[PDB]
């Protein structure tokens, strides 16, 4: 468990916050948000708890997330997870929150494959963590389907794009692999935001289920479909795995071997698994950390520019001067 | 007067350290 | 007919969709015609263009035979029998399996 990429970057915010606190101003850390776009069904959650490295969303078969959960990550001094709805509670086991999940949305969807545009605002505090905020969107789909109103699949698709047209905000597309790529919503929505690719980082999971004898290596490689970050592949949790409370590290390390066994993926396997994906979203989080300081040098260099010419007179008062008396007169 | 000339003196010195602190983040 | 996609690939342009729904258009709107609507058993059934398709041109499913085509690459753990009974999305005429 955990995510120990955080962990080289929180001083660096911490340091930077006190320098403006003491000068009883905030710091611009306007870090991106991480927004996971996925086809109903793609294993867009399990993506997305493994990027957090804990086992707290509801995942599997059929409609799960039914309503658009925000996550926010708040750096802090022990850890505990609270929700707007449940104020003045405190839960101390992910458990349980999972479990106040599955019952929140129950309660206002129904039982039925509803859904609902109002998100739930899930904040967790731990001094392990940065400021985030992450966003898990419903998957998108096609036709209607138990008690579903029949523009379903309009409704969804505006969910997805009061978040994803937002700057500074990473998309995170997720494909399945058993499938063909050139059939991906997911994709179709990132170019529709993002013509260009600058934030879309592609990702295909079910790399296990493969049809025997067809393989995926013409799409990892870049050569299908570019994209300017290229594609990570990963394996998640088999459903039989979620049920069978499947360890994270027996499932790290049926990956690893998934990859090291593949006679078709052997010279790819350091480019590709969990990790390696947490490494490439620290490594964009810090690019853009960095890329925000000569704003913060020109503001402040433009602040004392301007006060030093009078500092230089201050600086330089007494108590008792009749120079400075007899200047202020003739002035 | 005073409270001013206070005001400044003390800003000066807390934005001049934070200058000092932001050169050794960047590195 | 060729498959719908999405996403354009290999030289094809931005609205190969459009193309493509204009094509199968000239042929599933015509009476006297049966549509056999075909969807994958790995991919989640609500995710169906076929049905999107005989769902438009169809609205009563007078005409409309579903097929499930790939049973045997279904994920460990889950089967379809909860479509193959006709209660997930009610066809009129059912849904048959391969
Ligand atoms: N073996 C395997 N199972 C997967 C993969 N991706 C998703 N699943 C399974 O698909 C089911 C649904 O995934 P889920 O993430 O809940 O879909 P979503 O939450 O609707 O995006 C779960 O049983 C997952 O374990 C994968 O790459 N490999
Ligand atoms: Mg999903």
């Amino acid at each position: 468990m955990g995510n120990r990429g955080m962990e080289d970057l929180i001083p660096l915010v911490n340091r930077l916050q006190d320098a403006f606190s003491a000068i009883g101003q905030n710091a611009d850390l306007d870090l991106p948000q991480i927004a996971v776009v996925g086809g109903q069904s793609a294993g867009a959650s399990s993506v997305l708890e493994n990027f957090v490295g804990r086992d707290f969303l509801p995942r599997g078969s059929g409609i799960v997330t039914r309503r658009p959960l925000v996550l926010q990550l708040v750096n802090a001094t022990t850890e505990y997870a609270e929700f707007l709805h449940c104020k003045g509670k405190k839960f101390t086991d992910f458990e349980e929150v999972r479990l106040e999940i599955e019952a929140e949305t129950d309660r206002v969807t129904g039982t039925n494959k509803g859904i609902s545009p109002v998100p739930i605002n899930l904040r967790v505090y731990s001094p392990h963590v940065l400021n985030l905020t992450l966003v898990d969107l419903p998957g998108m789909t096609k036709v209607p389907v138990g008690d579903q109103p029949p523009d379903i699949e309009f409704q969804i698709r505006d969910m997805l794009m009061q978040f994803v047209t937002k700057e500074n905000c990473l998309i995170l597309a997720v494909s399945p692999a058993n499938s063909d790529l050139a059939n991906s919503d997911a994709l179709k929505v990132a170019k529709e935001v993002d013509p260009q690719g600058q934030r879309t980082i592609g990702v295909i999971t079910k790399l296990d289920l493969m049809d025997e004898g067809t393989d995926a290596r013409d799409v990892l490689e870049n050569k299908l479909l570019p994209l300017r970050r290229g594609y990570i592949g990963v394996v998640n949790r088999s459903q039989k795995d979620i049920d069978g409370k499947k360890d994270i590290t027996a499932a790290l390390a049926a990956e690893r071997k998934f990859f090291l066994s593949h006679p078709s993926y052997r010279h790819l396997a350091d480019r590709m698994g969990t990790p390696y994906l947490q490494k490439v979203l620290n490594q964009q989080l810090t690019n853009h950390i960095r890329d925000t300081l000569p704003g913060l040098r020109n503001k402040l260099q433009s602040q004392l520019l301007s006060i030093e010419k009078e500092v230089e007179e201050y600086k330089n008062f007494r108590p008792d001067d009749p120079a400075r008396k007899t200047k202020a007169l003739l002035q | 007067q005073a409270q001013r000339r206070d005001e400044m003196l003390r800003m000066y010195h807390a934005l001049k350290e934070a200058l000092s602190i932001i050169g050794n983040i960047n590195t």
